[PDB]
């Protein structure tokens, strides 16, 4: 007879083990340890802005939110479509030829 | 009776200097040897309380501080002072170390230290001894805070297949100790930028990014099931291998006679911000990490971007951070500036790569402010002028492969591209 | 760029019994 | 002449592929876990439909690739083949590992093919030794990406030339997955049995 492939199984999304923790490069007890000069060696992100990249700087900033907005939007836009789709895909489910 | 030794003897040091190097400065230069030696041997092999130590501190800095303070002598090389700094330094090191792992160190003898350390940041064995220092810190730490031995690790092994310091009174190598210890000795040089001399910022940077990849073995080699029949949960102490980012950024800026240390700064930004992030960084690194990769990618000599396009695999558009928009066309023109060019030395397997990882983003990626088909045209452009122009066989073989991804791309999304012809043209001559 | 049985005739009888048979 | 005639009819008439694919699900690093996955993602399961109808290995008359009828290796597995060209998939999550021999079984199976599609979901990239083989010269590794993007590694051994149309480190979008995956993996067969 007619060559019917056989149904494709059922997947289950929630699969394997899910791990939140929080990561900290030293213990806590260090952390009560008074700074020193010496722990300034490395400057902060806040002093390492000059008065000749102000502008960029903000320039950058602007673009990145706007990025970050629109990168937002795709994404409800991709998750849309993905959940609008069906599981049997037919632009991609492979079958025999007639 | 060794606290007065040790006063009286300091003299040695402070002896005025010889013009006669035969025989005076050589007698000089045995007897300082002879006294920095005792002083390393009975640095280990003896007890003291606090006050001894504070003593010895101050008499070495006193010393270090001294013997080195003469810059003003250009044409005359004497071997005196650099004869006694290459000890010198390493003694003052390992003496710093003993002392804060031993007894408590009042935070104005580490101020001193370090102001007298960083006015002191012109000669290189002072370098050299801070990196070996480093590294065997770095080793104690390793060992000690993660529970990982550097001689041999799991990943090693399937390649071969409180503290006294801290307020408390327990002496010895402790996680609180080392930890502390590890942070403060890191930052003995000061700000590393504001050294003068480029081979010594140079030779700096490159430490950096030596130590950079040990931090990096170590993390990657943490959590890893040795009997390979559970999986362990990752441990919530992990390296800090994105800390040195806020010295590598200041590099960055700096003028065109530390074109070394850029490149240096560079390469290290490149790998450290190409691997997998455990914690997302926060927004202002990533403001700066942006600007910092577009002035570089937009700058003019070609070593800048041939260093920025050979260490950048698509790995990092992989990793997804987010707002990495405009990456994608100041890549684009990076590959163009770097492919145009037909220096022999060129990265370009590395750069056709590059160009052939974006070929898919423009169509998924509508709108993007860095317009859509105006991008599309010049990306096609360049794989087409790059198909048909690359010497190299192996880029040549990428490109090709390329141009077919983009092909299947533009008939599966059905854009009824007019390009489409001319690559099929391409294709068919090849 | 910088740089037995002849398999040819083998190839051609196969095509050509190929077309002549599976061919629709 | 009856042994010779039935030794010739053994050997086949096409071109016949065998291919391996994994699944890797967050936080599993071991053979163990890693061999005992029974189901996958959806969106690995629709690019796993995507290589090929269903087959009954029951009464299928097709190549087998070292399955068995008894059903002990698996009862469905995916299948696509052409006027010239046969490819069949030993999918590691439709054998069952509901027992020690079983996962030998399916050890000794996997371990013999020369190409992997390993899948991983994993946040950590994928390290070579963890599932122990001494084939495996190719090993396309998938690692799905935000927008329904996808990228794709490719590791091979020195001696195996240049073989496919996706370069190390290219990005494709979902719908080019499939077919492209199933291009390349040909071709790598095709250049491993030339070796």
């Amino acid at each position: 007879k007619l060559f019917v492939p056989e149904p494709r199984p059922v997947p289950k999304n929630d699969v394997g083990f899910k791990y939140s923790v929080k990561h900290r490069p030293f213990p806590e007890e260090v952390d009560k340890i008074p700074f020193v000069k010496a722990d300034l060696s490395i400057p902060d992100l806040h002093e390492i802005v000059t008065e000749e990249l102000e502008e960029r700087h903000e320039k950058l900033r602007s673009g990145m939110a706007q990025q970050i907005a629109y990168e937002i939007h795709l994404e409800q836009q991709s998750e849309e479509e993905l959940q609008k789709r069906s599981f049997p895909d037919p632009v991609t489910d492979c079958k025999p030829p007639p | 009776l060794l606290q007065v030794f040790l006063t009286n003897s300091a003299n040695i040091f402070l002896l005025e200097p010889c013009a006669e190097v035969p025989v005076l400065l050589k007698e000089q230069v045995d007897a300082c040897k002879a006294v920095l030696i005792i002083f390393r041997r009975m640095i280990m092999e003896l007890t003291m309380n606090k006050k001894t130590w504070e003593q010895m501190l101050q008499i070495l800095l006193r010393i270090t501080e001294a013997v080195m303070q003469k810059p003003k002598d250009k044409q005359i090389k004497d071997l005196f002072a650099q004869s006694l700094a290459g000890l010198l330094f390493r003694t003052l090191m390992v003496a710093w170390i003993r002392a804060n792992l031993c007894v408590y160190i009042s935070r104005e003898l580490w101020d001193d230290f370090l102001g007298v350390l960083s006015s002191l940041t012109e000669w290189e064995e002072l370098i050299n001894e801070w990196a070996n220092i480093m590294d065997s810190l770095t080793a104690v730490l390793a060992r000690t805070v993660y529970g990982v031995e550097m001689t041999n690790l799991p990943l090693d092994k399937l390649s071969e297949q409180c503290s006294i310091i801290a307020g408390g009174s327990l002496t010895g190598w402790h996680p609180d100790s080392a930890a502390v210890l590890w942070r403060r000795v890191l930052g003995i040089l000061g700000d590393v930028n504001n050294i003068q001399s480029p081979k010594i910022h140079a030779r700096v940077f490159c430490y950096l990014y030596e130590l950079w990849y040990k931090l990096a073995k170590i993390r990657d080699n943490l959590a890893i099931s040795l009997d390979n029949q559970s999986s362990p949960s990752p441990p919530v102490l992990i390296p800090p291998l994105r800390m040195f980012a806020s010295w590598l950024f200041k590099a960055a800026t700096l003028p065109n006679e530390y074109k070394e240390g850029k490149l240096q700064a560079y390469r290290l930004i490149c790998a450290m911000m190409t691997r997998r992030q455990d914690v997302l960084p926060n927004s202002d690194f990533l403001v700066h990490f942006y600007l910092v990769m577009h002035l570089g990618l937009t700058s003019e000599d070609q070593d800048i971007l041939n260093t920025i396009i050979r260490h950048c695999p698509p790995r990092f558009f992989s990793l997804g951070f987010p707002g990495f928009s405009m990456l994608v066309g100041d890549f684009i023109t990076a590959a163009a500036r770097v492919l145009s060019t037909d220096i022999l030395t060129a990265p370009r397997s590395e750069a056709v790569t590059v160009l052939g990882s974006l070929v898919c983003f423009p169509n998924t990626y509508q709108e993007i402010p860095l317009g859509t088909e105006d991008v599309k045209h010049y990306l096609i452009n360049i794989l087409l002028k790059n198909a048909t122009e690359e010497p190299n066989e192996y880029a040549r073989c990428i490109a090709v492969c390329s141009l077919g991804v983009w092909i299947c791309e533009e008939l599966a999304q059905c854009t009824s591209h007019p390009q489409v012809k001319e690559a099929i043209n391409v294709i068919g001559v090849t | 760029v910088k740089s037995s049985l002849e398999l040819i005739p083998l190839t051609a009888r196969m095509v050509m019994a190929h077309l002549v048979n599976h061919l629709g | 002449l009856l042994r010779e005639l039935k030794n010739l009819d053994s050997r086949q008439c096409r071109e016949t592929h065998k291919i391996a694919v994994f699944y890797i699900a967050e936080g599993q690093e071991d053979k163990c876990s890693i061999l005992s996955n029974e189901r996958g993602s959806q969106a690995y399961e629709d690019f796993v439909a995507g290589l090929g109808w269903e087959v009954d290995l029951s009464t299928h008359c097709g190549f087998m690739g070292g399955l068995q009828r008894n059903g002990s290796t698996g009862q469905t597995a995916p299948y696509y083949a052409t006027s010239t060209v046969e490819v069949i998939f030993h999918v590691s999550t439709r054998m069952p590992s509901d027992s020690d021999d079983s996962l030998t079984k399916k050890l000794r199976h996997l371990g013999n093919d020369e190409v992997h599609i390993v899948w991983s979901e994993h946040s950590r990239d994928y390290r070579r030794g963890i599932i122990p083989t001494a084939f495996g010269d190719v090993s396309i590794i998938i690692y799905p990406m935000k927008n329904h993007m996808f990228f794709i590694a490719i590791t091979k051994k020195p001696e195996v030339p240049f073989f496919g149309p996706l370069f190390d480190g290219a990005i494709v979008s979902g719908k080019l997955l499939p077919s492209l995956v199933c291009a390349t993996c040909i071709n790598a067969s095709r250049a491993v049995k030339c070796l």
